């Protein structure tokens, strides 16, 4: 799995 | 947006020391199993290079020496022991939203024993008085805390107007710091004026170490 | 392994537009998870400012949103940043970066910006190419009490930079400091103090070689003993 902060954009 | 406030801004550290260094978050930037907090360093000239991201993970290559700590708001770099090439600005990032943000930097410098000023005062010279125009200039070099206080004093008044002052980093070699003060004149004003005196206040002394020259 | 490299005009006059080339080298820009562009001020302050991202859509920082735009170039594989309306404010280093998903925890990923390009700065100003003022600083009006003695060159209203500045066409580089070039109205003044025993100076002659490429300048100013 990936871990992308919640408020990037492209979440 | 979320603001990163490092501490503290500038570190002395002798080698072999341990350094830590905290970034704190104005708001959490925690999130389904991951803390989005990376630390960059940056020496002079060169481009920042991570170091840790997610907190605590090293990237590869980067010494044990490094350990990142923390969550929700509250995050430490650790250095131990700090070696000679640790000497450098460090960063910590968050990745949480965008936009992508960076805390100020906190500098991470060697600490070397006090070392007073070499101060030099210097008139203009008459290449640049016959043109009309008048710099007196000031070096305090090779000195230690880099904390100082430089003042020009024209006839015994403080002036404030005028004054250019620059300064180099840590010297790599002797860890030392050195600075230039310009006090910048018409020929006119320059010649309205006698007593020209670059004063420094600094750790090393109780009274100001003074330079003077009188134009006559 | 990847290389990232920026390229554009070094100088750029107020309200024009500044255009940045990141050109990528080892690795195909297809291939990163987003693709940004970083600007670093002077004090060292740095402002992320946006990304063009995989799906090729942008993301930027609502401070630069108004003037800013990034696209890339699949074929010749760069992706570029412009800038309109610079002000003198938008003077900076800028860098181009990649987010890669990094390996974390148990066979999980992280995206982090892990590999920058060198930086280009770049100078926003409408001064015109101007060769420095090279002026000689000996002691207030003598030698003095034991050895050292401190010499000086000052490097007066110049643009654009750098200036070189050697002392002795490189012969003394013991006991040198050169400042970093601070703005005057407009133009550059930076300082070069030399220490030198007493026995060499007034005896032997000093002098500090200044060269400022831009205008093709070449000055030698002997440091001689104030004539009072």
């Amino acid at each position: 799995r990936i871990h992308i902060g919640p408020g990037r954009a492209f979440y | 947006d979320i603001v990163l406030t490092q501490s503290p801004a500038s570190l002395a550290v002798s080698l072999g020391q341990r350094a830590t260094i905290s970034c704190k978050a104005s708001q959490g930037v925690d999130f389904d199993g991951a803390s989005f907090m990376n630390w960059y360093q940056q020496k002079p000239g060169q481009p920042p290079k991570l170091l840790i991201f997610a907190a605590s993970t090293l990237e590869s290559g980067i010494p044990a020496r490094f350990s990142g700590r923390g969550s929700g708001t509250d995050f430490t770099l650790n250095i131990h022991p700090v070696e000679e090439e640790d000497a450098a600005t460090y960063y910590c990032q968050q990745s949480h939203e965008d936009p992508l943000t960076f805390g100020a930097g906190t500098k991470l410098e060697l600490k070397r024993a006090d070392a007073a000023p070499t101060v030099s005062i210097f008139p203009p010279s008459s290449e640049q008085l016959t043109s009309g125009g008048a710099s007196v200039v000031c070096f305090l070099n090779n000195f230690y805390p880099k904390d100082i206080n430089v003042k020009w004093k024209i006839d015994g008044s403080e002036r404030q107007n005028g004054v250019l002052n620059s300064w180099t980093d840590q010297d790599s070699k002797d860890s030392t710091y050195s600075m230039s003060s310009t006090l910048t004149l018409t020929k006119d004003e320059y010649e309205r004026h006698n007593s020209y005196t670059c004063e420094a206040t600094h750790k090393t002394s109780t009274s100001p170490i003074v330079k003077s020259f009188n134009r006559a | 392994d990847v290389q990232l490299q920026q390229s554009g005009p070094d100088l750029v006059k107020p309200s024009q537009s500044l255009s940045l080339t990141c050109t990528v080298t080892g690795y195909s820009i297809t291939s990163g998870y987003s693709w940004h562009w970083i600007r670093q001020f002077p004090g060292n302050k740095l402002e992320w400012m946006g990304y063009i991202h995989y799906s090729a859509g942008t993301n930027y920082n609502p401070s630069l949103k108004s003037r800013i735009s990034i696209t890339r170039d699949t074929s010749k594989n760069q992706f570029f940043l412009q800038l309109n309306s610079v002000t003198t404010e938008d003077t900076a280093t800028y860098y181009c970066a990649r987010e890669e998903a990094m390996p974390y925890g148990n066979q999980a990923y992280y995206y982090a910006m892990d590999c920058w390009g060198q930086g280009t700065t770049v100078t926003v100003s409408s001064a015109k190419t101007t060769p420095p003022s090279v002026y000689p600083l000996a002691p207030g009006s003598a030698a003095q009490t034991n050895s050292m003695v401190t010499l000086g060159c000052l490097v007066k209203g110049y643009f654009p930079e750098p200036v070189t500045v050697t002392w002795n066409s490189g012969s003394l580089s013991s006991g040198v400091h050169t400042f970093p070039a601070v703005l005057q109205s407009d133009l550059y003044t930076l300082s070069s103090s030399v220490t030198v025993p007493s026995s060499p100076r007034p005896s032997e002659t000093v002098t500090c070689n200044v060269a400022h490429p831009a205008s093709s300048t070449k000055v030698d100013k002997k440091i001689v003993p104030r004539d009072c």
